[PDB]
């Protein structure tokens, strides 16, 4: 967007078990970034590795 | 042991074990350490 | 190394053959501790009682039949028998599901045997020279869908080649996503209603296709493909209470209605020999 | 060398057990229940340590042993889903591992009679009682604080309720393979078990799997005097120990 | 000694805040957060703490900041007492201790003019409308996460809503003495403050009691250029820190 | 070999997360910089993605 | 000798010579020795 332009965004994920979310309430209680748009143009989010098992199919 | 005299009859070297992925994922002039800022 | 202690006459207020059995614990009376024993010697190490013998000699886990004849007039090859699909797993024989089922994990490297056998029901001069193609279709690649399929090239999937009356032999490493296969599972897919109990991705080794690559011929000939599996260093954990019951299904513990007794009653009184 | 066996006492958290006729505890595969260490981790989420907040005895309600009683299952962590935070923290976290301290109590008078076996199965699963390939239903496998009675009837979708044959096709008398004690009336008026975490992998979903199952079966039945109740409560008692939570997230829907 | 201090980031658990128009955080009383002494404790209980589990950040609904709006306030622990395992600990423990880092965000352009006063007050205890002697009922001073809003109407039983005289008799120009940060929106959009236990006791009833207030209130009004929306978005964003928990006992009953 | 590395709470002016993805450079961003995690070891060597196992 | 180069390739380790039957037989908490009442 334009450089006089500004935004606050939320960047979540929920981990699986957990139904898609309906709401930021509910997003926000799981993994989050709150992602203040200014100078630096670009949000980096990792994702963790959230598994009981050691490896998960492609498919 | 090798059983011909050429290096094409031989089996696959196996890994190249030292990797850098740095050359693809940063091929900046400028080296940019992670925390300060990109810009200034 | 000493089986038997040489000992001789008792008489005391420590009582080794009296304890209790509530307590969990199986107590290490020798026949030493009942009566007057001789000394003797074990002179057997226990070789062939190791888990890894006990599981580590072959049984067969498959057996299908494949044809060579025209693919024309027919819309699924698969049901014309052109082609056959194997949903990997090791519960289809009741011989080596029950060893294998007597633990809860088991972590063990696989080694396949594969024997073709050709046979002509209906009328051949001579006998032809078959070459089979075992192809290894993991989860998630495209599984062949006809004799002639895209898939069987083969640019990444394992593959394998033999001429039929031979046999042909590979091994496979540990595949399992968890550190060991497990065997039971008391749980779901997911927290759903009507999901599957059991049976899931846990116990999914993958597929295998079975085709004969030689062109059709003008004989019909029907071969019949039989896969040996034989585990190679073998670990097992939870030893588990012996399956008693016949069985009903791959990968479920469901047992007949209206089965038979498994205690063999006695004939006579509870006194009788 | 003046001393007593049969007197011991548990305290963990704000709770603590008492006993006198006991049996020595039994400690499942010589293992006491432990932490996640770093060698064997797969998530990298940091766990949840909720320590005397969650590791300390429940008691789930009491069951009456009848002369014709057949005997009694539960499945765990879904027998704690309601029991305070441990019920909440297993529901709003993705993942968890714990062990357990189980602790079953059936006191009776001197001329009582009968036995009965306390038994953890790890992955007891399940066989339907219409044979063929139909599967247990999530509702019937995860019943709660009330458990499973194996006195009552079968039920569509159901479990298999015979049991001799455990529920899964193997005889009663071979159960002694797993860890196990006895509650025989005339020596004893509780069993105790402390498993650790049983499961092919380090930390594992709460929700859709149990990793042991309690057994209590009455193997040799309720002989009561004569003109005494043909009835004995049993209480069951189990504390979560060592346990860990990973991968937060909104709360778990599961059905009912 | 090229470097800037606009860019900060707090991660807490498994969430993490930015920010790129910030002004230097606040710490009340220059004391950072920290858990109860063994040379203060009065309670023996051995406290659970929660760690990761509890210490994360909880965004709040957000508010419309309108030309009119006069103002919102917050009341803590009420505010957190449905947002996950904090909230449920907060009713199953009879007695609680925590510190909290405040971040509230109002994100506008280069145009928009404007300017909130953001204030953490202790014991902000409110004074009823009616005058007299007439108390604030249990259900208007406990809101919950959607809080008290100062342009509303005033209520039979609840508290009185005149901002200017802070809803307890002082006026709204010495707020400046309690911990405190301006969003200016020519300079800021994030206030931010980490406020440490403050009570006279301890450890504390987290259910009868608030500890602080937090006051969002705008003194310059909002003046948007022309053409936009008379009407910017209000974010706040709550994480417990350094959260002690004592004395374990059954789920609490509170009024609604 | 490490995978992720042990880290707590952080409140820093340094900020990992943001960046600027105009200058061609994808930063090597880590789970640990997002959120608080606990030690874990790779325990893998990556033999099956070589070019020449591919 | 080994003529391949994965380990899933190998022959059997033979048997595990280190056994102990402690772990299932008496898988309790205080040491129970032989002899010595079980309970007092």
């Amino acid at each position: 967007g334009p450089a006089l332009s500004s935004a606050k965004l939320i960047l979540a994920y929920t981990p699986p078990g957990a139904r898609g979310p309906q709401d930021r309430r509910e997003a926000m209680l799981g993994t989050h970034v709150v992602w203040d748009i200014g100078l630096q143009s670009t949000i980096v989010m990792t994702i963790p590795w959230t598994s009981g098992v050691q490896f998960r199919y492609t498919d | 042991i090798n059983y011909y005299k050429d290096a094409a009859s031989t089996s696959s070297a196996g890994q190249s074990l030292s990797m850098d992925p740095s050359k693809f994922t940063e091929p900046v002039k400028d080296l940019m350490l992670k925390g300060a800022p990109a810009l200034n | 190394t000493v089986a038997s202690i040489s000992s001789g006459p008792k008489h005391t207020q420590k009582v080794p053959i009296l304890t209790a059995n509530e307590t969990g614990a199986t107590m290490p009376v020798l026949p030493s501790d009942s009566i007057e024993t001789r000394t003797t010697y074990m002179h057997f190490n226990g070789s062939e009682t190791d888990v890894e013998c006990f599981l580590g000699r072959a049984a067969c886990v498959h057996v299908t039949e494949i044809q060579n004849k025209d693919a024309t007039g027919i819309d699924n090859h698969r049901e014309a028998k052109l082609f056959n699909d194997w949903k990997i797993n090791l519960s289809s024989l009741v011989q080596l599901r029950k060893k294998l089922e007597l633990f809860t994990y088991v972590r063990f490297d696989s080694e396949y045997t594969i024997l073709a056998t050709a046979s002509q029901p209906d009328s051949a001069n001579y006998s032809s020279n078959l070459v089979v193609q075992a192809m290894y279709v993991p989860p998630g690649a495209p599984n062949p869908k006809e004799w002639d399929d895209y898939t069987w090239q083969s640019a990444s999937n394992p593959s394998v080649f033999f001429k039929v009356g031979d046999t042909s032999r590979f091994s496979v490493p540990y595949v399992g996503l968890a550190s060991a296969y497990n065997c039971f599972y008391d749980g779901y897919s997911h927290d759903d209603a009507e999901t599957q109990y059991g049976i899931t991705v846990l116990n999914h080794m993958g597929s295998m296709a079975f085709r004969i690559v030689n062109e059709h011929d003008e004989h019909k000939t029907l071969v019949k493909i039989r896969v040996y599996h034989r585990a190679k260093h073998v670990e097992a954990w939870i030893p588990r209470a012996p399956r008693a019951l016949p069985y009903t299904s791959i990968g479920r513990t469901n047992y007949p209605k209206n089965t038979e007794p498994v205690i063999k009653k006695r004939k006579g009184d509870i006194k009788s020999y | 060398c003046g001393y007593s066996d049969r007197v011991q006492q548990i305290t963990l958290g704000n709770s603590t057990i008492t006993t006198q006729e006991a049996a020595n505890a039994v400690v499942c595969y010589a293992e006491w229940p432990e932490y996640l260490p770093d060698v064997d981790a797969s998530d990298v989420n940091k766990t949840s340590k909720p320590d005397t907040s969650v590791c300390r005895f429940y008691t789930l309600d009491s069951k009456t042993w009848t002369t014709g009683s057949k005997g009694w299952c539960w499945k765990l962590p879904d027998a704690l889903k309601d029991m305070g935070v441990f019920g909440q923290n297993m529901f709003f976290h993705s993942l968890g591992r714990s062990g357990y301290t189980v602790h079953v109590q059936c006191n009776a008078t001197k001329f009582h009679s009968g036995c009965l076996l306390v038994v953890v199965i790890p992955e007891h699963q399940l066989a339907s009682h219409e044979g063929g390939n139909v599967s247990v239903k999530y509702t019937f496998t995860h019943p709660g604080e009330r458990g499973i009675d194996l006195s009552s009837a079968n039920e569509v979708g159901g479990p298999v309720k015979d049991v001799i044959y455990n529920m899964n096709g193997t005889l009663l008398g071979n159960l002694l393979i797993f860890p196990h004690q006895f509650i025989n009336l005339r020596t004893n008026n509780t069993a105790t078990i402390v498993i650790p975490y049983i499961n092919s992998v380090p930390i594992d979903s709460m929700t859709r799997h149990n990793n042991v199952s309690l057994m209590v079966i009455p193997i040799a039945p309720l002989t009561v005097p004569t003109g005494a109740t043909p009835s004995l409560p049993i209480t069951v008692t189990i504390a979560p120990m060592c346990t860990e939570f990973s991968g937060i997230r909104s709360k778990s829907i599961v059905p009912q």
